[PDB]
């Protein structure tokens, strides 16, 4: 069943590479064993409950192990799909890939670890941080992609200004506060014994975490708390609300962009361009006889392959400037072209109905 | 080769009208509407712009000929040709069924003829089987 | 009273089923009232208050099924009004909904445990029990549609991305953070004995709860502490802005849209296409003589068929794709449509005045 | 039945100008220009489009027959048709008075004469009280 | 001085009742005085610091008693200059604003309390609840129209659906993980000793005040606050980002639309059509020889008031809806109205052209 | 090597001045210095850690002075490469700047600090003091602009109305909040001696700081601080998400109309105008040329000169209104005149058709 | 009076040219074209909307008359009038300075004359200052 | 000087068609379009608008010799040419290249002749050596 062998790689490979939709329910299946194996290492480390824990880690260690490897395997398969890397040293290729080393260096780990408790001679210790190691890289592995980092990157990036600003002028007002505060209490109160503790209470106030430990209890003191305070914990809450907006309008511009669509024209005139200069032979039975009939519709030679890369390079640019089309740009430009052709024209009928006029 | 330039020269002299060395807009959209398709003043604009490199609102010979000693491989065309034909592809896998590119590449922008869309399958589908690999057919043009 | 009567039941049926005003007030009545016993139950677990908390709890509980067994009446009633259920069978049909079906169970557990206490065998924890899973299962009924949870789950997914983006980098700050600040404290602080209490640590005071019994106490726990907080603080945050935003935005998009309406006219056709696609009978008295009037503004009947079912189709994409109208999509088409019609017309004046100069 | 056939081929025929087995835009167009009303070429390309399968730009015999086998209630109108008069239902119930459809339904889009109007009236308003219930009246064309 | 007089009572309202710049400072000035005596009065409570803080609370209460008095009578003059409350019965009638009246009740009654001190009879408690209540009455006429509350209200109700489904799913997950704690504590931990208490714990969690007095201490206990609070503390932070979100999209639409401006064209309008309606007089010398001017340009007379009154109209209609101009609707209808005009002219254009072919 | 001098002064000058891009590298670590500076000056408040914390901070001091001296003598030759400052007196001009002078100040002050320390008369607290100030002072002169300063007033002036509606609603809920639980509490809570300790309450409790020293142990008292809380929270929490709203949007409409750009032509025309209201000089040999052949194109003097003003005069305004274009103005007034225009020449044609049947 | 309803007669005859006993749009155009300024469709179907109730796209003689006995008094037109001249109200106090009307109110929108605008001065402006309170003049013309 | 007041009332009357005492909006256009520029009547209105003081729609003696007694000293002017040129700064420091000019200068909006740009330069470029600094340059015009 060649169709249908070929189908179901495809299928795995979408699952398992480019999970658009449903497919995300198993990724999110694995990411949950994960998460669950992690869980259970935290209780590993609690001397009351070793017992139970380690016997339910091991079990999900096993089970991990295992559908990792099979998941490894499936995956080498529907990159085999791939005709970027059909064949085995296409397959190869891609296993070079530093997430699939890095998983497969991961799954290494494991079995190493385990088969070194079946003997016993590794200390709990070393199993113990090595799993945990282990479990977070595959943590990490998830992602697969960069994708967060990348969006988080870029939206700090746009957001730069506003951010060191909310950081300047937070950082500024924590150490005035903290510093007046100091002065306030110093002595009177024995949580602000010197400026470091100070400077640890304007954090963990300005922030809003507020553990308690420390706190004025001075009237200069608490007068002076309040009055620092109702501006920097908004300073301090800064940062996260200009992330949010950021990140909302970045969704509503994307979900308007993105949503255009209603390209693939200068794509197109790419491929048409590239296959017209290639077609530029050496007076071969190949399109150079479409050259032929290219020319025919009108030493030469150079003119033809001229005009060629022309389009090719004007093509390219067509595509390069609408690879990522902008709203504002696109009416922007297309308003200006509309009307002042509609102007040209006006005035050559201006133009036509005089010399009609004369006629 | 001798032979190239004096077909450099020949041709340059046809395109030329007015005979002032440099071709002009207007010469070009009168040659290639003699080939049968009428340009827009932007059209001849922007090949303007890209042949020119001094910006004297013409094509010289020095760029023409220096334009023409560039080849595809030197061309750095690789990406965006590849591009290009990704966002055609709708699995994303790399195959591409040579009646989608009869469907669509004959019927979108510069259409084509039947003749050429053919000879683009027998061209990359090296396999002859109508699953076109772009990857591989883009980097052999660019070799 | 026909007109009176039916102008009545519809006044109770929208208020009780479509309160679009001021009907609100009376659901928010019945709502403090669900709340105010809700409350009341809560004294009663209090064994301090007990006694009054108790008396007053029963009387409200007979206040509130009287209540829900009128309104239940009265909305058995308001349905009766609406067509779909007209009659007996379609008023048992109205009877079947889940959310009618829920509150009537409701309200027959309330008057059994009511019964029950009468009786006095019903121990007082199930009476209580029962009562308080009653009372928030009508605090889940006021919904009555899932409206919440749709807006919510669409404002979610439509932020996926970054919500999940926001969730990766704050567990991996997390962790890194709880794992380094165990490391600098351990054993010099009694409050991390364990990694899983250094775990508590971290999502306590990254999600600023603070609750103050576990805090570092060491200069390089601190330090870390401070380095990590000032923006795991800002990445926990992360999720409640960027929903909000997405919220406001949302607000903002439909406020547009809603507001622009100018619509009907889709379906005006698709009301009028049905009607002929019905109108092609069988050479009857109906319609189809309209129909003959039809073909006379003109074997010939499967044209008729074919053109009126075409209508149909036509008018059922036009509705299809005018149901939920995008501005951007309105205006970007639109301008396409108008600008190349002009054009299209001013080259059509070029070509006639042409003609007229060969005239 | 065969008679049915023969009045679709007799028709098709009809439409037909030039006599290729299909019907183009220009055929639809210039047949309902003779039926009074003239379309745009946006309407003629849309009954191309809904009709025609492959895509040839025109209607063909097979598509035709197919369409004409599909009645209303094997064409899951109901949700269009419910939504429709919905949303020209003010008070959300689904009773609607006859003089608001005479005064809107005859208004706006195709309007309608008197005549066919009043038999909507007729037909849906089976009670003969003028609150007409799209519901039921939909549910029974649909049947 | 009559100009000097007028431009200096203007001058003073203007600071007093419409403070559009620099104004304000004043404004600002008084306010810090009335929150430097509510400070103060704060100081009189604590009984340590009792003898300065009355001191100086008594001296700043003879201040502003001053200012307050002087202020009100300059407002009673600055009143005067507007014309609508020209002469005594309209400075007068000015007075018996509310705000006015509730000024003047708090003059009276901060003499009364120092009066009373004077006398000695009065106990000191009911003079500082009276300086309190009297302070806090002037902070809040410090708002003198309410905006503050329209404004708030105005957002709120624009977002109500959003903030009902915030509230909402924030107490609904409130009470299961209340409730889920409570269970997983109850009696393992002093804190959660009743359902209220676990109610309380969750109350101070979600809200992210984190008090400390209440927190789980069982690991179940512990999972179920970590698993809950990790969307509960975003649940309940929503409603602060849903509205910042709302008021700066508001700021951005407002800082947009009443900076279009272009208008003032309607209101003409109604100024014109209002003056000719009342020109239609029984035939006397006043415009109604310029209504038999007007009637110059064409039993007529009701044509003559029928078109007058229709300009009226028309016109309140024009300003009606150019009161609050809407960005897209202007524009939506600007674009329908200037294409389909366009198209119509180019259709006459070729009915035009096609008459000259024949002619 | 002239050009070789000229490019390496003008690359410091633009890393030292106008940081466009990976220039910032650079300043950044400086920043990392200064700041680790200022964390050894904390460390040497501690008691515990004065010995390694006062080397690294004597050799950190050295080590700053030493680059900050380098980095001012080099920012004198960079601003010596701008032609305002060209010369020796030019740089001395460049060095009377605020930043530069309080640069200057901070420098000798550091350097006399170290020395006085090398003599050893000066106390260490003296000392110490001395190096924490000039640490801040370098730390607000990162800035050298006021551009966080001026972003911050900007933005909190544009939402100044919201954000006063924020503080005042907070206030009251603030105040009513503490009285109510000072009622509920008083006497039974010992945290709740006095109104001062509930106002400190309410005010750690509303912004979510919640320490835990003060919180509420009676019912009512509790039920109140819920009900009060679960508003107030939100009320203080706004202020941040305003800001940040406002923030992104502003980055938002800035990426979009910076990112416009297509401007210079006012410009250009300003000084195509300066040139020309130059060249109206008194006859001689220099562009009154110019003007001759000008006005050869066409006593008459004065109009030439009239022209040429006006030009500038209108070209000036051009270029103010095009200084900081508006998308919505820009939008709006092309679309008007566009239209316009379009609509006049429209009904010329009509009028030329007219009177071409009357030809 | 019998003399106002004979005068409503006679100028709806006037009015009326095919005598339908309404006027339509086309009357009110060609008579007040005749009155020297040309409308827009818009504003004729503008009145056609004010007058008529029934919605039969015209003026009726009932719905005329109803108008005409609608004096200023009765047309809760203090708070339309009143915005109106809030609006130009530039110092916000309530006095507007006679020259500012005689360089805008005869500047924009239905400019009027000098005659129209010093009446209006001397009428609103008891006092003959040249600061208009539009407050008690627009009260006293509703009264 | 009483000479230049009667060279100005010379051409106050050249401009004066009608003989008005005021030059209109039709008058400077033709002059000007003799002067071989068209302009647009925006331009012309903002021409009476910016000598114009009282809105007469059109320039006066006494306003043309107001604005003839100002001269580029006393006209606040540095701030406005500092900004346009600095617009033009693409470096930031100051000094502009006069090929840049010659390139930019005389290419964008009222483009100016080779002398014109030639002549900017060996003004402001004291120097000589191409690197304009226009801060100078437009000081010593403004002194
Ligand atoms: C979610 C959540 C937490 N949250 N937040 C609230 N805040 C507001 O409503 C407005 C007050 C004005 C109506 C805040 C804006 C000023 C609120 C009110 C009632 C109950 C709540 O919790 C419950 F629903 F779980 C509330």
């Amino acid at each position: 069943r060649n169709a249908f062998y070929r189908k179901l790689q495809n299928f795995l490979y979408n699952v398992l590479e480019r999970p658009r939709g449903w497919a995300f329910i198993y990724h999110a299946y694995v990411f949950l064993l994960v998460f669950s194996c992690l869980v259970l290492s935290v209780f590993s480390t609690i001397k009351e409950y070793e017992k139970s824990s380690e016997g339910a880690l091991y079990i999900l260690e096993i089970v991990t192990i295992v559908v990792f490897g099979v998941e490894y395997f499936v995956r080498i398969w529907a990159a085999g799909c791939c005709c970027r890397y059909r064949g085995w040293r296409g397959r190869l290729k891609f296993a070079r890939k530093p997430f699939c080393v890095i998983d497969i260096m991961v799954l290494i780990a494991s079995i190493a670890v385990l088969a070194a408790g079946s003997q016993g001679n590794v200390f709990a210790t070393s199993a113990l941080r090595s799993l945990r190691f282990l479990q977070i890289l595959r943590m990490i592995r998830m992602d697969r992609r960069g994708g967060t980092w990348k969006l988080l990157g870029s939206v700090v990036y746009a957001h730069s200004k506003e951010l060191v600003t909310a950081w300047y002028i937070g950082f500024l007002c924590l150490i005035l506060a903290s510093f007046l505060v100091y002065l306030a209490e110093k002595g009177e109160n024995d949580h602000f014994d010197t400026y470091a503790d100070a400077l640890w209470w304007g954090l963990i106030t300005l922030t809003t975490i507020g553990y308690g430990d420390k706190y004025p209890q001075t009237w200069n003191g608490r007068l002076l708390a309040a009055t620092f305070t109702l501006i920097g914990v908004s300073f301090f809450a800064l940062p996260a609300g200009i992330l949010g907006s950021g990140f909302a309008l970045k969704v509503q511009e994307q979900h308007r962009q993105k949503h255009f669509e209603k390209r693939r024209n200068p794509a197109a005139g790419l491929i048409q361009s590239a296959w017209r200069f290639y077609a530029t032979n050496l007076s071969r039975t190949d399109l150079h006889s479409t050259w032929q009939y290219y020319e025919r519709t009108v030493g030469l030679k150079v003119s033809i392959r001229a005009v060629c890369v022309m389009r090719f390079l004007v093509s390219k640019r067509k595509f390069k400037e609408s690879l990522r089309p902008y709203d504002v740009m696109d009416v922007i430009e297309q308003y200006s072209a509309g009307h002042l052709d509609m102007l040209s024209r006006i005035k050559s009928l201006q133009s036509r109905v005089d010399q009609i006029v004369g006629r | 080769t001798e032979e190239q330039i004096a077909e450099f020269k020949e041709a340059f002299s046809l395109f030329d009208k007015d005979g002032d060395g440099t071709i002009t807009t207007k010469e070009l959209g009168t040659v290639m509407r003699s080939l049968g398709q009428n340009p827009t003043e932007a059209e001849l604009q922007d090949m303007i712009n890209e042949v020119d490199a001094d910006g004297n609102g013409t094509i010289d010979f020095p760029e023409f000929l220096t334009m023409m000693a560039r080849k595809m491989k030197d061309t750095d065309s690789e990406e965006e040709i590849r591009e290009a034909f990704r966002v055609f592809d709708k699995d994303g896998n790399g195959y591409i069924s040579a009646a989608e590119l009869r469907h669509v590449m004959t019927n979108l922008g510069e259409k084509l003829t039947d003749e050429e869309v053919d000879e683009m399958i027998r061209e990359a589908d090296i396999d002859g089987d109508g699953q076109v690999n772009y990857e591989e057919f883009v980097q052999m043009m660019t070799a």
